[PDB]
């Protein structure tokens, strides 16, 4: 339960980065 | 500017930026004086037809000109029914001539020929007026003065 | 007068409303097989007349340069309006703790989801450049360009995606357990682990209903600000702007009770024969058709106050432009709209003040029928004619619509019907586990005597 | 019913402490008198319209929260004829006693000879063009016959409230109660809405805004509402309440004060955002005037005071649940409630924050004091929560 | 092993029985019913749902995140003038609704996604459902159990606890 | 990104020759001054839609 | 345990993850195909009918 | 389970970044 709370938790800061390189430093 | 058919002025959608307009006005009604007014965009500091356009497709120049973008318009025609003066022309279908090369020989290329869903309006002419202001700008930094 | 009358059975609701859906296919009854015809030759003519008006433009439609705003205006704030009653039965009185909304809830709520989904498609019909309606929404693009914000077709955006999801979200919370009563009655096999996903293995049980109440009660709590605020922003639209007969202070509220008002003629027109062909005349009874009569009956009035007090705003201000808003709605060239709005939502309304009338099932049709048309009628007095006659007097034209967004609106009707033909096929059409708790609950108060 | 007698004394207190500094500040200045007067009569005028409206609204969708203060909004509206009486001094002042009294100029624009008539010195089309509508005679006309409208609605409910007491509570004096109530809503909305109209918007003859009126009603609701849940506070221990009185009346007018705070702020909104982004020059100088010396950081403190801190606060389940903390809440509305009025009403005659004087604050204050003294001895004149009643069983 | 079943018959016999147990100290234990019978949620479920601290958390970042776009996307980012309008806080009209429509998609996502994951209820499998007549809980039959979890871990004493209330069948519910 | 932020890649009148040239160290000292001397308009011009757009 | 597997339970949470990567996975595909060096022809060496070297 | 949430997530990150070189390619 904690660890899959930690899993969902990795997987969107992986997102974010992944999204916010897309739209920003890029190009 | 397009020319339309007579169809299409028919159902009220002749596209010019600026019209005349006679107002036959006084006593008797059958020997009246006439009163010609021209009427384009007034230009209007705190334009309405720039608070309701969603795209933000009509907004303010810096030297106070209304700047109608036609490649942003999405052609909500929002920005005319807030027009008080209704100076403001769409292109409900294609109007613009696309097949006979000699009226693509005529057309000034200074300025973009519209396509069908977007808006047009009296710009102030903002071809010369760009051209004006960046031959002042390049006279003013080959002489050094940044004037 | 009584909303449950005879001696149900928890069985006997459970029974009764699931042997609508789970009947095998061969053996539908012909009357959903000739509604569902009929929807969907009203569903091919949508695709005929949105396939046209993508090929040719937007110029098809009978708008000009003074009303740039015709009909796919007005069948856009009809839609969108029809919605608001359904949102209050499942939403408002769930706060106000009335016992008549456990039977209509389900099939109001599946209105407003199928009117939202017709009234979502003329912002990106009218556009005259559809394709490009993402351009409203705050995207990431390689230009840095934002939508204004300032406008109310943006606010509009924000307010129809935030109905819908919530809407969505609501429907389907409140379907779980009757996913779970049909996977547990679906005898097939693979009927069945269909509903089952659906329900999410729902398992009926404490520590579970307790906490579907109270996100029950937070969803109607939140979703009631939400319709408000909706029908108060596509008034906004129009009371933003300067034309002087869209710049009323009180469309809010007014639109808001019109909504409301042509939403309960919609859906007594629609439950009326749906109560008398199914046999649920136990569960819909006529204590339920005459409180809504009396709910759109109120509605109706506060519309007629909000046509009393555009009148006084004419009559009161001395400027020239109100009163000729006046004189070209009562003698101008489109008065005819005017005059119907008049005899429809404001004279036919009055005979619901008596009992008589309100417990007449011919009369409430009829009523329903002309509120609705009455209703389109006061759309389009709001918007084409205001709009055809503006400050300067040389921009003045009439606006005289055309065939194909006539066709457009026979085709969202369409759409719209079919939609309903196949959500009474599929899903349970009353809300099950809300039935039979109301059930339990006058058994407690006889009890209780 | 002690609590209720320490309750009319205060009452009596405040309002003849009022009306003393009252006439104090009119043989200072006997216009301010007037001035004053005009805002204190709005505002005191609340909690009997919404007593009647609210009244006549449980009776059609009945509750446990209505039957709970059915005999209080009976007592509240039944203040109405009163009120009517109280009316007289504003209907002198704009009439020809004007010119006596101590007015220089009549107290409203549209009743000055020299503006209505043309050719006059003052003239103004646009006040003028509404000389036969807005007329000292058509107004005091309009006036008693909203007063009549009202009387005989409260006092015909009250009545037929009484009789319930005797016999025949199921077939009759319950049906009848809720058509007269049914027809008497539209009534009452038409009535308010043009009283709203004649008595405050008519300051401004040049500006007019249809959601008003409507504003007016959800304000009067409001402050009705939480005078309600004040004097429940106060007299939750009559043996009445102890023995038919839960929680649940207390948390459902609870959940009713905050929907009417967010509806009100929510027709102030829609009205601000029409006429701020139509920027119109006919709808502009009323937001001009409030949002001008000093006027603006009253609209501020509205904004989070009257908003923002109600709408967090009775957000929980607790504070509603609880009498105590639904009282102390309802004092801050109250007060608040003071303050927008103000708003409306007084930059017309101060003009200024700073030039608000003390008969701003004594007028509100010296009427509603007696309007708390006439609803304490109407609520002790009869026993409250009617026992013969079909909807008592909503209590149980 | 993960329990035993009563299958109740009638609704006010589950209340009935599970005041019966709690007073006997079984713990742990759940009742199934087709609606939410509203006394015997009181009876093992009394406290905060956890629903609603989601909603005010989310709802209130979703107001601040749609202030915040707007606010840095027309007043900070590309600051058009438009019409005339402010481009400072004086902007505040005209930034309500965009607010207000972010803040109740988020709170209310909030209330549906939460009370799903709270209760753990995306399981479409349980070890509840192997009792034969559980398929009929939807459909009146009540039933209430008593998980192994229960400290008492009685076994046979339970079905016997079980057997002395009035079942019309008991049953071993396994995994 | 050049309109709002001229400072970053001005250069003194070396355009059309020096393909080898390349931005000084002190690359924000000397692009103010070049645009205080040169006269280049703020951002709240540049940023405008006839600039580019008719 | 009436109609589905016992790693259902498992598959069911999995499956609402695995959606969700892909959803965002699809935006992720669609904002690189815009901005690549194919769609914008970046960095790509057009061939010239005289073969002009600069 | 955390690992196959986690190896999920690995397999997206790896995706991603092959979808990020071929972008810029
Ligand atoms: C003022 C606020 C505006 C508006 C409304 C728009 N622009 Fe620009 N623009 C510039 C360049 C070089 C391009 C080409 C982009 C590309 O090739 O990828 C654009 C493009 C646009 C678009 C997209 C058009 C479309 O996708 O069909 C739009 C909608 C648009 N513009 C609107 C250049 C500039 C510029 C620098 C000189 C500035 C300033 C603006 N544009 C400003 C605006
Ligand atoms: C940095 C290398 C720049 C790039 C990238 C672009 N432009 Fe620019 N622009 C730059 C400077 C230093 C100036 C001079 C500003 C002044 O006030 O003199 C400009 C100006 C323009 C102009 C003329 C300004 C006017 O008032 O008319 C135009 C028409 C213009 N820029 C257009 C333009 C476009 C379309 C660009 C993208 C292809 C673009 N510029 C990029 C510096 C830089
Ligand atoms: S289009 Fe109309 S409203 Fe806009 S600036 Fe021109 S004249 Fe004014
Ligand atoms: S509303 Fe805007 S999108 Fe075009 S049609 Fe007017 S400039």
């Amino acid at each position: 339960v904690k660890p899959v709370f930690l899993a969902v938790t990795l997987t969107g800061m992986v997102a974010f980065l992944l999204m916010v390189w897309l739209f920003a430093f890029y190009w | 500017i397009a020319v339309v058919g007579k169809d299409q002025v028919s159902r009220g959608r002749e596209m010019h930026w600026i019209r005349i307009d006679r107002y036959f006005a006084g006593e008797d009604l059958d020997n009246p004086s006439i009163y010609m007014m021209p009427v384009n965009c007034m230009q209007c500091e705190k334009a309405p037809c720039e608070v309701v356009c969603p795209v933000a497709a009509t907004v303010h120049d810096y030297e106070g000109l209304n700047n109608m973008v036609y490649n942003r318009c999405v052609g909500t025609k929002y920005c005319s029914n807030n027009c008080p003066y209704k100076v403001r022309r769409f292109n409900f279908l294609q109007y613009s001539d696309t097949t006979t090369e000699t009226f693509k020989l005529a057309f000034n290329p200074d300025v973009t020929v519209r396509i069908r869903g977007v808006m047009e309006k009296c710009t102030y002419c903002v071809q010369r007026i760009s051209g004006a202001r960046i031959a002042a700008k390049r006279a003013a930094v080959q002489a050094g003065q940044s004037s | 007068e009584a909303y449950l009358l005879p001696g149900e059975t928890y069985t006997s609701i459970s029974a009764k409303i699931g042997d609508v859906p789970l009947t095998p296919p061969l053996k539908t009854p012909k009357g959903w097989l000739a509604g569902f015809s009929v929807a969907f030759f009203m569903l091919m003519i949508f695709f005929v007349s949105v396939t046209w008006l993508f090929i040719r433009g937007v110029g098809i439609w009978g708008i000009n340069i003074p009303v740039g705003w015709g009909m796919d205006i007005i069948n856009f704030v009809w839609w969108i309006g029809i919605g608001h009653a359904g949102t209050l039965i499942s939403a408002i009185l769930l706060l106000l703790n009335q016992g008549w909304r456990n039977s209509i809830n389900r099939f109001a709520e599946a209105m407003t989801l199928f009117a939202v989904a017709c009234a979502g498609l003329y912002p990106i019909l009218h556009l005259g450049r559809p394709w490009l309606f993402y351009w409203l929404i705050p995207y990431p693009n390689t230009h840095g360009m934002w939508p204004q914000f300032r406008s109310a077709l943006a606010w509009d955006v924000f307010a129809i995606s935030t109905y819908a999801t919530v809407s969505l979200v609501f429907w389907l919370v409140g379907l779980i357990p009757d996913f779970a009563t049909l996977r547990d009655r679906a005898k097939n096999i693979w009927v069945k682990r269909l509903y089952g996903i659906a329900a999410l293995g729902w398992r009926g049980s404490a520590r579970h209903w307790h906490r579907y109440e109270m996100a029950s009660i937070l969803l109607a709590g939140l979703s009631t600000p939400l319709v408000v605020s909706v029908h108060s922003i596509i008034s906004l639209d129009f009371a933003i702007s300067q034309v002087p007969g869209w710049q009323v202070t009180v469309f809010p509220p007014y639109f808001v009770a019109g909504a409301v008002f042509a939403g309960f003629a919609m859906v007594l027109l629609l439950m009326i024969p749906v109560r008398t062909f199914y046999g649920f005349e136990n569960y819909i009874t006529l204590h339920h058709l005459d409180v809504m009569a009396k709910v759109m009956l109120t509605t109706g009035m506060i519309v007629v106050y909000g046509y009393f007090m555009e009148v006084f705003a004419s009559l009161y201000s001395g400027n020239e432009f109100e009163e000729y808003l006046l004189y070209n709605r009562l003698f101008g060239p489109s008065s005819w709209a005017y005059w119907g709005l008049l005899f429809c939502n404001a004279v036919a309304i009055q005979p619901l003040w008596f009992k008589k009338v309100r417990q007449n099932i011919p009369a409430l049709l009829i009523i329903s029928l002309i509120v609705s048309v009455g209703m389109w009628l006061e759309r389009y007095v709001i918007i084409v004619i205001s709009l055809e006659r503006d400050f300067l007097p040389s921009s003045w034209d009439i606006y005289i619509p055309t065939i194909w967004d006539w066709s457009l609106y026979i085709g969202t009707f369409g759409l719209f019907f079919t939609l309903l033909f196949l959500f009474i096929r599929v899903l349970p059409m009353i809300n099950i586990f809300e039935m039979r708790l109301f059930l339990y609950q006058e058994t407690e108060k006889a009890k209780q005597r | 019913i002690p609590q209720l007698g320490q309750v009319q004394m205060l009452g009596l207190a405040a309002a003849v402490i009022g009306i003393g500094v009252l006439a104090a500040g009119y043989f200072l200045s006997p216009t301010s008198f007037f001035e004053s007067y005009i805002y204190g009569y709005y505002v005191a005028m609340t909690i009997p319209l919404g007593c009647l409206g609210f009244l006549m609204v449980q009776h059609l969708t009945g509750g446990a929260w209505g039957v709970t203060v059915r005999r209080m909004l009976e007592a509240g509206a039944a203040t109405l004829p009163i009120m009517g009486l109280l009316f007289i001094p504003i209907a002198l002042g704009y009439f020809d006693t004007y010119k006596a009294l101590g007015l220089e100029h009549p107290l409203y624009e549209w009743a000055n000879p020299e503006v209505v008539t043309p050719g006059g010195a003052e003239f103004d089309p646009i006040i003028a063009h509404k000389v036969p509508w807005l007329s000292p005679l058509w107004v005091t006309a309009r006036i008693a016959i909203f007063f009549i409208i009202w009387s005989a609605l409260a006092l015909t409910l009250r009545a037929w409230s009484r009789q319930q007491d005797a016999g025949g509570d199921a077939k009759k004096l319950a049906t009848r109660m809720r058509r007269l109530s049914g027809i008497g809503v539209a009534l009452f909305v038409i009535t308010v809405t043009f009283f709203s109209f004649d008595v405050a918007m008519s300051l401004d003859p040049h500006w007019f805004s249809t959601i008003y009126g409507a504003h007016y009603m959800a304000n009067a609701g409001l402050m009705t509402l939480a005078f309600l849940a004040l004097m429940m506070s106060r007299v939750r221990d009559a043996a009445l309440f102890r023995e038919y009185v839960s929680v649940k009346p207390i948390h459902d007018i609870g959940k009713l004060i905050f929907a009417f705070t967010v509806l009100w702020t929510y027709m102030s909104y829609g009205q601000l955002v029409i006429i701020w982004s139509g920027d119109v020059a006919e709808f502009t100088p009323w937001y001009v005037h409030r949002t001008q010396h000093g006027w603006v950081f009253v609209a501020l403190a509205l904004m989070l005071f009257a908003f923002a801190l109600p709408f967090f606060v009775l957000l929980f389940r607790g504070t509603k649940r609880n009498l105590n903390t639904l009282a102390t809440i309802a004092g801050w509305i109250v007060v608040m409630r003071f303050v927008d009025m103000a708003w409306i009403i007084l930059p017309e005659f101060r003009e200024h924050l700073w030039d608000i004087a003390i008969t701003d604050v004594a007028a509100p204050i010296g009427l509603i004091g007696l309007v708390i003294a006439l609803f304490a001895a109407n609520v002790q004149q009869a026993p409250l929560l009617p026992l013969r009643d079909p909807n008592m069983e909503q209590l149980q | 092993v993960y329990g035993v079943m009563a299958e109740f018959p009638t609704p006010e016999a589950l209340i009935e029985a599970t005041r019966k147990a709690k007073a006997a100290g079984y713990t742990k234990m759940d009742a199934f019913s087709p609606f939410p019978i509203e006394e015997v949620i009181e009876e093992i479920a009394h406290g905060d749902t956890g629903v609603p601290r989601l909603v005010l958390l989310f709802g209130l970042i979703g107001a601040a995140s749609g202030f915040i776009l707007q606010y840095i996307g027309n007043l900070v980012d590309y600051p058009l003038n438009v019409g005339g309008r402010p481009l400072d806080i004086t902007n505040w009209p005209a930034m309500i609704p965009i607010t207000f429509e972010s803040g109740i998609l988020l709170a209310s996502f909030a209330a549906a996604i939460g009370m799903i994951v709270l209760n753990g209820l995306p399981s479409p499998y349980h070890p509840v459902f192997n009792v034969p007549r559980f398929q009929y809980a939807s459909q009146d039959a009540f039933f209430l159990c008593i998980e192994a979890t229960d400290p008492l871990f009685d076994r046979s004493r339970t079905s016997q606890f079980l057997r002395s209330l009035n079942p019309m069948q008991v049953s071993e519910v396994a995994y | 990104n050049c309109h709002r932020n001229p400072e970053l890649y001005v250069r003194p009148r070396e355009e059309v020759y020096n393909m080898d040239y390349v931005p000084p160290s002190n690359q924000l000292e000397i692009g103010r001054q070049l645009v205080a001397e040169y006269g280049i308009m703020p951002p709240d011009q540049l940023t405008n839609c006839y600039v580019c757009h008719r | 345990a009436q109609i589905f597997p016992r790693n259902a339970n498992l598959l069911s949470r999995l499956s609402i993850f695995a959606l969700v990567l892909l959803v965002v996975e699809g935006i992720l595909i669609l904002g690189v195909y815009f901005r690549s060096n194919y769609f914008r022809q970046v960095n790509v060496a057009i061939e010239q009918p005289v073969a002009f070297s600069h | 389970l955390s690992r196959l949430m986690i190896a999920g997530l690995m397999v997206f990150l790896v995706l991603s970044l092959v979808v990020l070189l071929a972008g810029r390619l």
